[PDB]
């Protein structure tokens, strides 16, 4: 299956040229970019691993693309996402996050069902990749 | 002779009898507005022969401390402090005998954190006064000090996106259709299909509460199965606005607690429930980690016409103060009324940290929002994915675009309808960020056709609804240009 | 593909947009059922919109339709649930405005829920682009739906039995100034007004709890004033303690407090909204409390003939919800009130059944299913020189409220109350003797005669005899 | 390594220690907002400490700063949240003691919470080594923050109305001896004092519930004494029950 | 002991330096809810001081970024992190947002290390 | 969950819900007020409610006197049980087929037409 976290996952995988244009747009708005990696695709896995610090003082989109491609060389198989952070009062939050890399094969998830009170079901979304192997050797 | 006669008040202001409101202290052209005052802007159409200043002073008086005849009990109070003052009356441009009237209210007139008390004064009686043939409340300046007594949005735009892990594009939704008649089992099926096909949310229709064809617990449990199925099928947080609107506060709380107990990310309420239930559930939503979607049912009974009622931009302020997380706020291009200058003004009021005077957009007051959280506007009703370039242009980034008929009416099924809408949205945002002149009719539609070349569901949707438009003359229109 | 092969190809359920009048929402031959909810809308179509299509659009979008065909209709008994516009007539003396009758199946509505009824009937259709103005003018609520509602907690009959007051209108007054008084001074005004003759006083609609007076201070001081006046007169007395508040929890706290200290009555503001109103109407019945409804904000949607909700519909919804009093107009006071419309509202609140009466705005025959009768309240800019008009227009079961007309009396609040009560009793006595009291030759003389032995009334007549509020009405009849 | 490549290299957010007055907590030109919380501190710097640096240290460690630069500032609207020392004057007739005015953004503080206000304003700065003595002298609590608080439950005006006493100071007395009296004798003292003319008596601050007198005994006996004195005088009477 | 005597005119300065609380009075008090010994048993940590850190900046962070700092610090080796003393519930971060995000960060760091982890929720 | 008192009935119902039962059953001898109470509870607690008609034949058996079971069917469908025992025709308990078919129609149909051989006297 295709993990459709991120804001462009219903489009084809973005080329580096497409990614650089999104980075340029964000940086022209004064946003701070960072790159993060995970091999736990669970929808509640809030904290993907940081690739260094956010690039607060960087002005050149080429420097962001450089770090993205260093992350791609170094990280294990899994997911990489690119984020843009707005520290402005009233936001102080991420304003764009999209997938830059995904595994060739993502088995996805199943729905675990526990019998609750009455007719209620207690649900757990379980990742096939995570239950099978530890971090760093899931894909 | 008698003590009552000897002690009768004899002054000009407090001897018994009737005098004009503008001579009772409710008109003051020299009034210096305080930063703690509540300010109101009314569009006043006096009856023929009623002086425009006297009409404004009558509104100020009968919405603060006055009645129709002088009362000595005023003298038992600090009466000058509590009188509201009409302080400015301007003719409305391009109009005959209609005026904009600015009125200032002392901070202490109002119960802290109470929309019911604020509205009891501001709209309570003055709209029925014989001497004014039409009255519309157009804008209000709620001061920072009063705003701090209110919660503001339970969640707010920022925390909402963090709970959903969704940043970069508008959010996507759809009302289940037909409006009425479906079973709880079939409701869950539609929710499952729409979410699995790409939507972030579906929602109960505003009139779906609990009925012979479907009692509410059947809907809630089946929707949670559909929601969790779609989440496991996609790896995304999913939800559906479970409608907890009910006859009594006890029943509303029952439905809200049930939604929490089964793990729903969101519930919805209808505006017809009224301000006191809305504030109660807004506090509840914060305390119970629940997103709170407000459907504005009934709003257009008073917000539609330019001459009389309450402009919706004021409802926006009151509902952001009360603390709903979403509110429906218009589409411009869909089936419901929406002049784009008015709509853009509504969206600014819901989303910005502060407001600057912007008369073409109906923003008559500068206003700080006192760090109350931002309220998410919802664009819904008769829109389709062929309009995506218009939606992005008019409505911006932080909005839920909802496609009910525009999803479920897709010939190849509900999943295909959802996929068409999501592909159109993402392709349009991608092209916007690349610099495209996407609002241009020579550009926006092409962006969509380009994406359709590799998305069959989108091509089919464009073919089906391409020529659908709702181009009608607006009733709620601006008075200033730019 | 299977999606392509299984596309629906019928006229009605192939994908795409078709007119509402072709989707089943227009049937000129429809036979109305005695269980149907009926609505009458005044529809002003946009230029070029067919009047029948506009009425079908209202019926569709207030029942089951949306703007494009959906196959999921076929998972339901879809013909049963569609509302039907079944009659469209031109409005008299108009070329481009229409009266549209629409029937709704009983099963569309949650039992006992005003929120659900209004979610359908007024939810979205008033913002529809294709209609430039829309007004809900009347509704036929069927006997079967009415029985799911409580109706008034107390009702007119039990209210008079609780007060031991029969034979004349009841009397009241709003405390003034609207805002600023302390709790202690509030109780003083209530004491004086009740002692001087009033049955009730009331908090102003915007008196809740504020820096100048917190609500418990008002409630305790008013109960001292009430019990003092009761002991001074030998009558049941009360004052409408306003329990309107920000949250339901706070509303209940104020209601429970008023019960705990023995108040006969509380009041609520319409701005609190339908769900809070229904909750407190059930509470009022369970806690032996009279429930006064002030209609704050009603005129934002009820004032103009072209658009909104006629107040007569609000009357029906609020009698269903179960308030004991509702403000319903004066004709001759400071707030809008055409006499034909007002008499219509009063009939809706008080009668056991309604017959069609087009000059009064009564478009539907309707049985009230033995829901109790709701007491109308006449308030705002009235004075005792108008007593003959008030009795004529408004009848026997009404609360006449004189705020400024009591407290503005030059000889004090007691004198103001006494003037109003003597005027009232003298007028009713003369009516019952057969006087033609509405005649300008008779009514005003009845009052002058009573004033020859009542100094307070003479003074009141001298001060206010010539006060009138004469302006063109906005909410007017369509039939003579 | 990526962490070395992405180290912050600006003057303000490169890692390390810099003076508080260079971190944004000193601004002689700051324009006070009507919504700001203002504090006036009497500051006695340690010998050799710059008085402006001391003021900026108080402002920083009572708002957003710590002792070394942290990059996580950049995840916030950091300039909005920093408190600003904006005026440092010498105390009259003093050597090396200063009055320092500090402005705090309204949004730093939980609504209606004295515990939160004090957690910032007095939390840690009084223990700072670099300051040998520190006194909070005054505060400007803005109108907008005050409206979140209840203020007095009753207040002077309603109190006098509940007691029906206007025109003179009110009168009271603490029961003595401070400790040791029984509940029955406590009620006796209260009865005698109220009957003799006092509006109130009161429990001593250390009279709570103790072996010589448990609190319900005191409360019931005092209510007999209070009501007896009220019936003997025709006045509202009371006693502050601790 | 401290009620009034520190304001006595006749004394220009007064400091309470120490107290002997007798055994009989102490037995009426609970003492520490958990105490050092049971705390270390709950954490399964014995042999070294415990380690902690206050999240910085003191004020301004969102709940989501609060949990990120907590996750990073615990994963890097700290036993605890903590809310700053003035972090309660504020416009920039309401307290439930902080608590839920911190619990995700805590449990993530526990699963990444095999240790009991925590953060002092204020 | 049939028991002596309403408090004990609710205790057994709540226990059944707490452990995840899809269904509970009650006996008609508990009586109309308990039955209506538990019918509301069943809707509010997502529980199927089975009604055993214990004691019914003490008044429903004889043609000359009592209450025909078809009236009990209406009252119990009004009260809100999800199941009710209604006869077999061919089993060990009394059940003329015309009467039984009438009972089943009353329990199951959306409306009734006069059908005198089935004992349906009213539309
Ligand atoms: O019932 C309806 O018509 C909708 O579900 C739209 O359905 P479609 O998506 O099928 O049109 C919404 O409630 C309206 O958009 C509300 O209008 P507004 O947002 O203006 O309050
Ligand atoms: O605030 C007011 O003006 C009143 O207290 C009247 O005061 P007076 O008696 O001094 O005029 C009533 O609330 C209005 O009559 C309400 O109008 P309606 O009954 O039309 O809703
Ligand atoms: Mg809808
Ligand atoms: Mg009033
Ligand atoms: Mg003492
Ligand atoms: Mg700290």
């Amino acid at each position: 299956m295709r993990l459709t976290q991120g804001c462009f996952s219903f489009l084809p995988d973005l080329t580096d040229q497409q990614i650089e244009k999104q980075v340029a747009c964000a940086m022209s708005r004064g946003l701070a970019m960072n790159v993060e990696w995970t091999d736990d695709p669970h929808p509640r896995n809030n904290y993907w691993e940081l690739w260094g610090l956010p690039l607060f003082d960087i002005k050149d989109p080429a420097t962001v693309m450089f770090e993205l491609n260093e992350a791609r060389k170094s990280c294990a198989a899994g997911y990489i996402r690119m984020n843009a952070f707005d520290a402005s009062y009233g936001t102080e939050s991420c304003v764009m996050s999209f997938i830059t890399n995904r595994p060739a094969n993502e088995p996805g998830f199943y729905l675990d069902r526990t019998e609750g009170v009455g007719r209620q079901i207690v649900y757990s979304i379980k990742s096939y990749s995570v239950q099978a192997n530890p971090e760093g050797s899931r894909y | 002779q008698s003590v009552s006669e000897r002690t009768r008040i004899k002054s000009d202001r407090y001897e018994s009898g009737v005098i004009p409101y503008a001579k009772m202290g409710y008109w003051d052209a020299a009034y210096s507005v305080k930063d703690t005052d509540i300010l109101a802007l009314f569009r006043i159409t006096p009856q023929p022969g009623v002086d425009p200043v006297e009409a404004a002073a009558a509104v100020a008086g009968e919405s603060s401390t006055a009645t129709w005849t002088v009362v000595w009990t005023d003298l038992l109070t600090a009466c000058e402090r509590y009188r509201a003052k009409a302080y400015r009356v301007d003719p409305v441009p391009n109009s005959t005998d209609v005026y904009f009237a600015f009125i200032a209210y002392e901070c202490d007139l109002f119960e802290e954190a109470s929309l019911s008390n604020l509205t009891a004064s501001i709209i309570g009686n003055v709209f029925g006064f014989k001497a004014i043939s039409a009255l519309r409340l157009e804008d209000m300046r709620i001061p920072h000090s009063y705003l701090k007594t209110f919660q503001g949005p339970a969640t707010g735009i920022i925390v909402e996106r963090e709970r959903l892990n969704k940043y970069g594009t508008p959010l996507l939704g759809a009302t289940v259709k037909p409006k009425l008649g479906l079973s709880g089992k079939n409701y869950g099926r539609v929710v499952y299909e729409g979410l699995k096909g790409g939507l972030d949310f579906l929602k109960d229709d505003e009139n779906i509460n609990s009925q012979p064809f479907m009692r509410w617990r059947e809907r809630f449990l089946n929707c949670l199965e559909g929601i969790n199925r779609a989440a496991a099928a996609t790896g995304e947080v999913k939800g559906s606005y479970l409608n907890i609107t009910a006859a009594t506060m006890e029943e509303v709380y029952k439905r809200a607690e049930y939604a929490k107990a089964i793990g729903s990310v969101v519930v919805m309420i209808d505006l017809v429930m009224g301000y006191t239930a809305i504030q109660s559930i807004a506090y509840w939503a914060r305390e119970n980690d629940m997103l709170l979607h407000l459907h504005r049912a009934g709003n257009s009974t008073y917000a539609r016409q330019k001459n009389h009622g309450i402009n919706f931009r004021v409802i926006c302020k009151w509902m952001r103060m009360s603390g709903v997380d979403h509110i429906h706020a218009g589409t411009v291009v869909g089936k419901l009324e929406g002049d784009p200058l008015m709509i853009k003004g509504f969206y600014d009021i819901l989303r910005l940290t502060e407001l600057e005077v912007n008369l073409p957009f109906g923003i008559f007051f500068e206003m700080d929002w006192a760090s109350l959280r931002r309220c998410m506007p919802v664009a819904s009703g008769g829109i389709h994915c062929g309009q995506m370039h218009q939606l992005i242009h008019y409505l911006g980034d932080d909005v839920v675009l909802q496609f009910g008929g525009g999803t479920i009416g897709h010939p190849d099924g509900i999943q295909a309808g959802a996929t068409a809408n999501r592909v159109a949205l993402e392709a349009m945002v991608l092209a916007r960020n690349e610099g495209a002149d996407y609002f241009n009719n020579q550009v926006g539609p092409q962006i969509l056709r380009d994406a359709a070349k590799t998305c069959g569901p989108l091509q089919t949707a464009l073919d089906l609804w391409k020529d659908i438009s709702f181009n009608y003359t607006s009733t709620d229109t601006a008075d200033f240009a730019e």
